[PDB]
């Protein structure tokens, strides 16, 4: 069965709501397992406390830099970076969960959630999950973004983990 | 106080943002933070005149090569940046210049060629190669390092001088 993880989102420290994701371990097991482990924190590091550093209305919300907290860091459970597992899944519409990167085979911990179809990223970013519950929370995050992605409030992953 | 609309262009990773942040903020970080789009303002004195520099720092990521026309129409002068240890970024220069001339429909657009990262020992673009390219464009060539600040003010200020001459012709 595909695992489910959750983020509890806060805005300047005030709770907004919970987003949960299905992780497609059946199609991209290594990539799903990285995101799962970072969501539970079970390696001694992970998403909890980190922020969505880039939010561009009409496109996506990007987060996951828990090592430098400036949009340039993050690391995987396999080392600093790991290879693109496959490009089977596509950026079909809002709610797709996909890996950020610095080019081929540079997956770490940064990820993005689509708020529209972004098909030009197909074959360049590994899709590995989708929002299951709480897409209206992601929609509510968009107004704290901007054209180039700078946020006007601090959007944080106040808590995160794995659901049964 | 005269305002100048400068645009920094070039292949991804050549140091467009490092150069701009060094001018604006007087510091350098080695982390890679690829640009979406950023704008900055800086007041300077060039040849005894107060100038306001409006600087557009653009994305080098080649995926979005089709989304440059609007900023090229708006910009008044271009800092065309390559890295002296990246021969492909030096080839990319001519494509940027052709696009700017194409979009602005003019052979006479203020530009400066910038060869960045001159602090590095691993040079693959020799200085004569660059000087002759710039000579064939009719534009200045300035070698810079955003890491040491070598040539950084000179690159931006020379571009302002190129715009100034274009206006006062
Ligand atoms: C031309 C202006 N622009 C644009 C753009 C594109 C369009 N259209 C494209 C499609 N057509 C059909 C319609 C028009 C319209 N409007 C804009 C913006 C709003 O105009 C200002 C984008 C973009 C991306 C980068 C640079 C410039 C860019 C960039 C620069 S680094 C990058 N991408 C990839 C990015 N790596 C990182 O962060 C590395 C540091 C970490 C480790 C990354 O893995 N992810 C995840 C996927 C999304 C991507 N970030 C991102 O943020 O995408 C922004 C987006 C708006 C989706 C695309
Ligand atoms: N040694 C050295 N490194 C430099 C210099 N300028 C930039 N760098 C480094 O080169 C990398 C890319 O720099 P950056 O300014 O982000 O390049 P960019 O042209 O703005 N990239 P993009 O087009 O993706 O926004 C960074 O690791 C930065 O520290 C320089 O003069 N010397
Ligand atoms: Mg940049």
């Amino acid at each position: 069965v595909n695992p489910t993880v959750f983020f509890d989102i806060a805005v300047d420290g005030e709770p907004l709501g919970r987003v949960s994701f299905e992780l497609f371990a059946d199609k991209v097991p290594k990539t799903a397992e990285n995101f799962r482990a970072l969501s539970t924190g079970e390696k001694g590091f992970g998403y909890k406390g980190s922020c969505f550093h880039r939010i561009i209305p009409g496109f996506m919300c990007q987060g996951g830099d828990f090592t430098r907290h400036n949009g340039t860091g993050g690391k995987s459970i396999y080392g600093e970076k790991f290879e693109d597992e496959n490009f089977i899944l596509k950026h079909t519409g809002p709610g797709i969960l996909s890996m950020a990167n610095a080019g081929p085979n540079t997956n770490g911990s940064q990820f993005f959630i689509c708020t529209a179809k972004t098909e030009w990223l197909d074959g360049k970013h590994v899709v590995f999950g989708k929002v299951k519950e709480g897409m209206n929370i992601v929609e509510a995050m968009e107004r704290f973004g901007s054209r180039n992605g700078k946020t006007s409030k601090k959007i944080t992953i106040a808590d995160c983990g794995q659901l049964e | 106080m005269t305002e100048y609309k400068l645009v920094v262009v070039g292949a991804g990773g050549v140091g467009k943002s490092a150069l701009t942040i060094q001018l604006i903020q007087n510091h350098f970080v080695d982390e890679y933070d690829p640009t979406i789009e950023d704008s900055y303002r800086k007041q300077v004195v060039i040849d005894g005149e107060t100038c306001l520099l409006d600087i557009l720092d653009t994305a080098g990521l080649e995926e979005y090569s089709a989304m440059r026309d609007q900023y090229m129409r708006t910009g008044e002068g271009f800092l065309c940046v390559f890295a002296i240890n990246n021969s492909k970024s030096f080839a990319d220069i001519n494509l940027y210049r052709e696009q700017i001339k194409r979009v602005k429909d003019s052979d006479d657009v203020p530009m400066v060629l910038v060869g960045n990262k001159c602090d590095l020992p691993t040079r693959t673009v020799d200085t004569k190669q660059a000087h002759e390219l710039a000579k064939s464009y009719g534009i200045p060539f300035i070698e810079t390092s955003a890491k040491t600040r070598q040539g950084v003010e000179d690159a931006f200020y020379t571009l302002v001088r190129e715009i100034r001459q274009y206006r006062m012709k």
